[PDB]
RNA sequence: CGGGGAAUCAGGGUUCGAUUCCGGAGAGGGAGCCUGAGAAACGGCUACCACAUCCAAGGAAGGCAGCAGGCGCGCAAAUUACCCACUCCCGACCCGGGGAGGUAGUGACGAAAAAUAACAAUACAGGACUCUUUCGAGGCCCUGUAAUUGGAAUGAGUCCACUUUAAAUCCUUUAACGAGGAUCCAUUGGAGGGCAAGUCUGGUGCCAAUUCCAGCUCCAAUAGCGUAUAUU
């Protein structure tokens, strides 16, 4: 499906490297 | 009716075939491979290894002209039409020309409407030869086309229907046949053809059931020359159905034992990449064993190539029907 | 000739070295932190913060009574204590130098929003602020980036036509509502 | 040991200048004739006539056999000779065709495979070649 | 063309300034004038030089480095639009005129702001805290990920009206319609030697290595990102 875009995108980014 | 989409699947369904597997076809289990494929060869090497371009010359090739060197008489003609200066009518006048035979139809072609061109040739043009054209599929059309049906032509103010030879546009000497012509990349229709001097565009139509014709291709004339050959390959295959160091016994070739002696020096390759060469059939049924310089699967498939040099066909039509207005489908 | 201004700025300055872990992980934490669109919100800030340190040194350079430091210096500290970054205690030059650029971070309306309890994330607080739901004082603000003032903090409430606030239903509760 | 007084301004200065022109790309930009002996002019771009097609051998320790078309620049006459990209793009482009040719890429120098190619092809009947190869654009004739 | 000035900036320097402000110069190249307070004036005249227009062949007429527009040149640059409403200027003048100027059009030169989703339940995965030596229990929380559901909110658009304005457009303001594959679908480059990022796949040839081509996966910046050239 469609990648998120924007804020969204660098959102998911943060949460896949410091979250977990 | 109905006839005409079942060629028309069996074309798909060929193609798809053609596709997935490049060049296999099965080993004939009634004729003899050394009667079916006697006009056969095997190369050790595709790209290195020789080929006379004069071995074998058809009938056809006695009708065509040839070229001692192409580029220094193109060079010539072009300087000779580029510095001299003919004493004929030139630039301007509005001249009125006197030819000598036409049919009369053409008269009545004007008379609806239909514009009537001509020019001049240049001088070796009238001649016949081998015009090897490359081309590119446009992407409005996905039809299948087989490499030895009829195609409508323009080149170089030129039009005319003929039956192409469709071939890999490499850096080789030689080129393997391409039975379909790819919507990817271009390949090189061989044709007979009268002597265009390039450069020219190359459009070719297909003419569908409805009187339009479909546009497939597009592209330059890239050289008049017969000694471009092209090489139809094809492959035979079968299972190695006992394994051992170095050594493998493999049946589904042949059904002959002399049929594995006439095609003795060819050497083998398997789909998953060693090498493999023929040592010895076992008996009357076509089960052979093969030296190999590493162990083989038992899912491996052997392989051997054969290959026979293609010509074109005489099916030079210069007439080409007027079409019905093209509608979008 | 013609009667146009022809005078602008660029807001930001870009890292003259493009790929170091370092800066890429302080950068990502930051957008991530508060909820920022790209690395140039964070380059916009750390050029503000850039310019504000450089004018605080210059001045720091001067003698103790001269005239051009006591005013520009009151004025820059009244500036900084006005927006909210320093405390009023902390009028001092030297204190300039310990600001990070995570307190003019915090100063922004969507974090003003997040932190006051009008929305349930900084992402809910962007898009907040972006579809014309949150006002300072009488004033519908759309930019995320408004740096809150310490006066105007108290005075952020919710947009009198939002529905959430006055209470005029958008379209889709309005639409969902004439099915049945 | 370099003076220091007080009064070496114009001593200081002189010898500056004349060893200014002992630096190579100071004299390029400086001298004229670099701009005067440059293919392109001072220019980054340059368009050009296919003259033909031409083939260049690469490095001796990879042989590989580059594809490269001899053009004529159009505003100097000079002719040239240019990349492309692959063997696909080469098909794009015809003798006697209008070519917008740039430099390699490195301000001025040659290739680290390639020996003695210069240039490469960017726009091919007023069309790029990136275009053609995506299927983007189709070129005219 | 010079200057005010622009870029970079630890400090010194270096590079750029044709270009709206100031001063100068020219009106195809030279030259000589008339009038006038002021001109060696060219949207004044008179010749020569170079081009070039109409012609009934006697003659007559020419100057876009003004605004548009064309050709040529080239890597390289916009409408043959509307108006004296604003700023000012000129005249005999409170009233006339002004391609000065203004307003639209073209415009990814460049600079600023800023969408492409948010939340809740459910299901798994981690992290705390209470009770247990632990395993374990937490209608104990927190945080992520969804071929899972759920209505809430909104602009992009379509389009009444007002406002805008010389007349309009745009913006702003407001009716009505307008979001689940919210298909209302973000690009551009690079990575399997070194700065951010690969123990991957499939075709195609040479004697397992090895040319060419298509991909997947990852990384960076993001309504922008490559490239070339010059320069710092």
């Amino acid at each position: 499906k469609k990648k998120k875009t924007g804020r969204a995108k660098r959102r998911m980014q943060y949460n896949r490297r410091f979250v977990n | 009716d109905e006839e005409a989409e079942a060629k028309m699947l069996e074309k798909y369904k060929q193609e798809r075939l053609e596709e997935m597997f490049p060049d296999e076809v099965d080993t004939p289990r009634d004729v003899a491979a050394r009667i079916r494929f006697q006009k056969y060869r095997g190369l050790k090497s595709f790209r290195t290894s020789p080929w006379d371009p004069k071995e074998n010359l058809p009938q056809d090739y006695a009708r065509i002209f040839q070229f001692q060197n192409f580029t220094n008489t193109r060079k010539s003609i072009f300087k000779e039409v580029e510095e001299k200066e003919v004493e004929g009518a030139e630039v301007g006048w509005y001249v009125t020309l006197h030819v000598s035979e036409v049919p009369v139809s053409v008269v009545e072609c004007f008379r609806q409407g239909t514009p009537l061109i001509a020019f001049s040739l240049l001088p070796h043009e009238q001649k016949m030869s081998v015009l090897n054209m490359v081309v590119r599929r446009d992407p409005g059309n996905t039809e299948p086309v087989k490499a030895k049906e009829e195609l409508i032509f323009h080149c170089g103010f030129r039009r005319f229907r003929a039956s192409p030879l469709f071939s890999q546009h490499t850096a080789a000497d030689k080129h393997k046949l391409q039975r379909f012509l790819t919507a990817d990349m271009a390949l090189v229709a061989t044709v007979y053809a009268p002597i265009t001097f390039p450069p020219a565009s190359v459009l070719l139509f297909k003419q569908k059931s409805n009187g339009m014709h479909s546009l497939i291709a597009t592209g330059h004339l890239m050289s008049v020359d017969p000694d471009r050959m092209v090489i139809k390959r094809v492959v035979l295959s079968g299972h190695p159905f006992k394994i051992f160091t170095k050594m493998a016994v493999v049946r589904y070739m042949f059904f002959n034992r002399e049929d594995v002696l006439w095609f003795k020096p060819v050497e083998l390759r398997t789909k998953w990449g060693r090498r493999g060469h023929i040592k010895e059939p076992l008996g009357t049924h076509g089960h052979m064993k093969c030296s190999f310089d590493g162990k083989l699967k038992s899912q491996d498939t052997v392989l051997m190539n054969l290959y026979k040099r293609v010509f074109p066909k005489w099916t030079y039509d210069p007439y080409v029907p007027e079409p019905v207005p093209w509608l979008k489908s | 000739p013609v009667a146009r201004s022809w005078v602008c700025r660029k807001t930001y300055v870009t890292p003259r070295r493009p790929f170091e872990k370092s800066r890429l992980d302080q950068e990502l934490k930051l957008i991530g932190e508060y909820g920022l669109r790209n690395k140039r919100e964070v380059w916009r800030v750390k050029f503000t913060l850039a310019k504000i340190r450089k004018a605080a040194r210059e001045l720091l350079t001067l003698d103790e009574k001269d005239p051009r430091r006591l005013f520009e210096g009151n004025a820059l500290l009244r500036r900084l204590v006005r927006i909210g970054v320093l405390d009023e205690g902390k009028m001092k030059l030297d204190y300039i130098l310990g600001l990070k650029i995570e307190d003019f971070l915090e100063r922004r309306l969507q974090t003003q929003v997040f932190k006051l309890g009008l929305a349930k994330s900084i992402h809910h607080a962007r898009v907040l602020i972006r579809q014309r739901h949150i006002r300072v004082r009488k004033q519908v603000v759309n930019i995320p980036s408004f740096i809150v003032r310490l006066d105007s903090q108290k005075h952020i409430d919710f947009s009198l036509r939002s529905p959430y606030g006055g209470g005029r239903p958008g379209r889709v509760k309005r639409k969902n509502a004439k099915k049945g | 040991g370099k003076c220091r007084g007080l009064r070496t301004a114009r001593k200081l200065r002189s010898h500056r200048r004349d060893q200014k022109w002992h630096d190579k790309q100071y004299k390029k930009a400086h001298l004229g004739t670099a701009l005067k002996a440059n293919p392109f002019g001072g220019a980054s771009h340059a368009k050009g006539i296919v003259l033909e097609k031409v083939g260049v051998e690469a490095k001796q320790p990879n042989s590989a056999i580059r594809k490269c078309v001899r053009v004529q620049l159009i505003k100097n006459g000079k002719k040239i000779t240019a990349f492309v990209p692959n063997d696909g793009c080469l098909n794009f482009i015809e003798e006697n065709d209008e070519v917008l040719v740039a430099g390699f890429g490195r301000k001025g120098h040659a290739v680290g495979d390639i020996p003695g190619v210069r240039f490469k092809v960017v726009k091919v009947a007023n069309v790029s070649l990136l275009a053609l190869y995506k299927g983007k654009k189709e070129r005219p004739r």
